[PDB]
């Protein structure tokens, strides 16, 4: 209050929750193309399959394990959710 | 008026930031409290004077009522017609709040993220590209500055002799000084070596251009002008200046 | 050779060089289009060399305001050091100069420091162009739109004024047409997965095509491999693999 | 304010930093964020295998 | 005297401003790289990600 003011940001917190549910939904339904062009739509266990190669795994791997795949996946992110929950420190 | 609980002896409070924040009537067992008189900045938001003269008035953290009329989360806004549309952002206000020169007169509009859509994505769906596009553009990166020398015995003092004895009171700020721009000096040269100068040896073309199709000719030094440049390089040391 | 260098190149995004070998006339004639649209696009905006020009305007300015701090009193009689030399004594007029000195040294410590902190961000674009340079201009990037928006080809650096610029050619798929895919196909009690494509169907007929081009084949022994059988993978399919090597035995 | 003004343009200077600060902040977000050129969503059912 | 010495102090904000900025910048456009080349793309870069 003494000629100390704060100019709000342009893009309000919507607007990036916005951009980044965006960039979740290209990511989830098209993969890496939609960074790169037109987004293609791919099933997701398929360009799963497709990391995998990328990472020196054959895709046969990732389809005999997929059931297990998935649910390491739902088990992390919950673990994610559980430690954001609990440590205030992380940020 | 205020509600603020003094103990029957204090007199006069004070903020976290130790600012008089209130006040005892000296004729009265009232409270007052003291706000400031109401401020802020004052933007401008025009476009191109060559486009129109007219102008909006932004003020700064204040509401409407201690000042067409919109109210925006980034202050009291004046001369800009509220819309329900939303496109790109041409001026940015804030908080989301963008303006634009639109049929004409101005107007303050939510900004667009984008074009929606939607990928079509089932489980057993693929989109494949059935052709493509070769795509070229451009990336423009600062490099180097230009290299300045300040001397203080000229620039402090203006040829006095008594002046520069005085100066010389100070110890070494002027060295110090002097040594700092001349490694900003030396920086900017170690710049343009570290970016340009990343070849062993000078390559030169065949002087039969004959790449398969693939036309260079725009990017390719030009011969017939009397500074070895392309093109391409000539309009962009015409435009800067 | 350079058609052979540019296969190359589209070997690196993946794609086949077959497909820039029949295509040779339309990718040169893309690349012709594009390097002639660059200089129209650079001198009808004048707002992409902002940079340059900016780094430009900002050196004048605090040259020019570090001149104009010389016109300042800093609370002393005049800002002309033979005027208040001549007006005054020296023994009482030291201490005006000294008010002068105190603000002139000041402010070009000031504009030291400012100089300082920009030249540390030019610096730290010219380690970026740098880093442009070698990955992008004596190499091939994989690295996703650090060298352009789309698949990485190749780019030409071309100099400017206290700057850099890159042409940045890139390869971005333009025509799209969806399909059925399937994970696997198992012929004979075995799934076949793709070697190096994906599985895709025009609506009767099962195809093997890679992944950033639509140029399909016919699934074979030798463009699928066997792992496990029919019951493992979620999605297979049922289709027939051609064996190459039973024509040859029948004839 | 007058005794102020004989100290030349440093309000100049002090303002049109803190400015470009602010500015760069905004540009800052939009380099991050604003990678994607629209705004896709996800399909209402979330069938992801 | 007064200010002289509000001056300083401000001029000292500003410049430790400055200086805060250009790290926040850089770390932005760290985060802007790691967006370009994490979220749009499958990384090789060892640790990045
Ligand atoms: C590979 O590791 C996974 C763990 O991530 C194993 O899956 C677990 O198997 C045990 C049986 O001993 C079950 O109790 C758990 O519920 C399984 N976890 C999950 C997430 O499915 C898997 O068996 C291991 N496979 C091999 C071949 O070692
Ligand atoms: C892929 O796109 C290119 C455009 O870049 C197509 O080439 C064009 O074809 C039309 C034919 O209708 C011509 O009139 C244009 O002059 C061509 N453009 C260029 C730059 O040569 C090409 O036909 C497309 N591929 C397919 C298989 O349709
Ligand atoms: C490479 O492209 C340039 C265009 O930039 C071609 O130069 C053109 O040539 C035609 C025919 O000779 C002229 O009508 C144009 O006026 C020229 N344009 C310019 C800007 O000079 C050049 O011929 C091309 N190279 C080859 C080998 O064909
Ligand atoms: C899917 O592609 C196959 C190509 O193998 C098509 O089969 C051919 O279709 C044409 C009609 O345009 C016939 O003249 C050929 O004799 C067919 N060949 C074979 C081996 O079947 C098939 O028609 C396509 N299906 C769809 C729905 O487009
Ligand atoms: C692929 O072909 C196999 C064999 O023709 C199919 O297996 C049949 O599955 C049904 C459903 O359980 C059984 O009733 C049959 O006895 C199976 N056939 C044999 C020979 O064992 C299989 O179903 C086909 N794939 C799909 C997706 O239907
Ligand atoms: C390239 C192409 O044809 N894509 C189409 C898309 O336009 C359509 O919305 C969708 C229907 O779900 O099927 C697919
Ligand atoms: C002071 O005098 C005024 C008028 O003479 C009166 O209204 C007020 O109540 C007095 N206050 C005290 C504390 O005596
Ligand atoms: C409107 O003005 C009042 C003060 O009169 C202020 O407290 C309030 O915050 C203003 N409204 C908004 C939305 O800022
Ligand atoms: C795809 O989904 C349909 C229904 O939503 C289901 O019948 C089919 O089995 C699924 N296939 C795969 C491979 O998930």
């Amino acid at each position: 209050f003494n000629g100390l003011t704060v100019l709000p940001p342009l893009l309000t917190d919507e607007m990036i929750a916005q951009y980044t549910s965006a960039l979740l939904a290209g990511t989830i339904t098209s993969g890496w193309t939609f960074g790169a062009g037109p987004a293609l739509q791919i099933p997701f266990p398929m360009q799963m399959a497709y990391r995998f190669n990328g990472i020196g795994v054959t895709q046969n791997v990732l389809y005999e394990n997929q059931k297990l795949i998935a649910n390491q996946f739902n088990s992390a992110i919950g673990k994610i959710q559980d430690s954001l929950s609990s440590t205030p420190s992380a940020l | 008026e205020s509600n603020k609980k003094f103990l029957p002896f204090q007199q006069f409070g004070r903020d976290i930031a130790d600012t008089t924040d209130a006040v005892r009537d000296p004729q009265t067992l009232e409270i007052l409290d003291i706000t400031p008189c109401s401020f802020g900045g004052v933007s401008v938001i025009t476009p191109g004077t060559n486009t129109s003269n007219q102008v909006a008035v932004l003020y700064q953290d204040v509401n409407c009522t201690e000042v067409n009329v919109f109210q925006t989360r980034a202050g009291c806004l004046i001369g800009a017609e509220h819309v329900n549309n939303s496109y790109e952002c041409d001026i940015p206000i804030g908080a989301g709040i963008c303006a634009s020169y639109q049929t004409q007169s101005i107007i303050a509009y939510t900004m667009s993220l984008g074009a929606e859509n939607s990928v079509a994505y089932s489980n057993n769906s693929i989109a494949i590209p059935t052709n493509f596009t070769i795509s070229v553009t451009t990336e423009i990166l600062p490099v180097s500055m230009t290299k300045t020398s300040v001397d203080c015995t000229m620039y402090i003092c203006g040829d006095s002799t008594e002046c520069s004895n005085l100066l010389l009171q100070y110890g070494s700020f002027c060295t110090q000084l002097n040594r700092a721009l001349t490694g900003i000096a030396v920086e900017q040269d170690k710049n343009t070596q570290e970016v340009f100068a990343q070849v062993k040896q000078i390559y030169k073309t065949p002087p039969i251009k004959d790449f398969g199709g693939f036309n260079f000719s725009q990017i390719l030094p030009d011969p017939s002008k009397p500074s070895k440049r392309s093109p391409i390089e000539d309009l962009l040391f015409n435009k800067v200046t | 050779p350079f058609p052979m260098q540019m296969a190359y190149r589209f070997n690196g995004i993946g794609v086949t060089q077959n497909v820039l070998y029949e295509n040779q006339k339309l990718i040169a004639n893309q690349f012709n289009s594009a390097i002639g649209k660059i200089q129209d696009s650079l001198s009808s905006t004048p707002s992409a060399l902002g940079k340059l020009q900016d780094v430009v305007n900002q050196n004048a300015q605090a040259l020019n305001t570090l001149v104009k701090q010389l016109s300042s009193n800093f609370g002393a009689i005049s800002s002309v050091l033979n005027d208040i030399l001549s007006r005054l004594d020296p023994p009482e007029a030291e201490v005006q100069i000294d008010r002068l000195i105190t603000g002139r040294l000041q402010s070009l410590q000031t504009y030291v420091t400012q100089q300082l902190i920009r030249a540390a961000e030019i610096r730290a674009s010219a380690n970026l162009a740098a880093t442009k340079m070698s990955e992008c201009v004596l190499g091939q990037s994989k690295r996703v739109d650090f060298c352009g928006k789309g698949y990485h080809l190749m780019s030409f650096p071309q100099s400017a004024p206290h700057g850099v610029v890159f042409l940045h050619v890139t390869y971005v798929p333009a025509q799209e047409k969806n399909f059925t895919t399937a994970p696997a196909i198992c012929h004979d009690g075995k799934a076949h997965f793709p070697r190096e494509g994906v599985f895709v169907s025009n609506g009767t007929h099962w195809f093997v095509t890679q992944r950033n081009f639509y140029e399909p084949q016919i699934i074979t022994t030798d463009n699928t491999f066997v792992s496990g059988n029919c019951d493992v993978v979620i999605g297979i399919v049922n289709n027939t693999v051609y064996d190459p090597l039973q024509p040859e035995l029948d004839s």
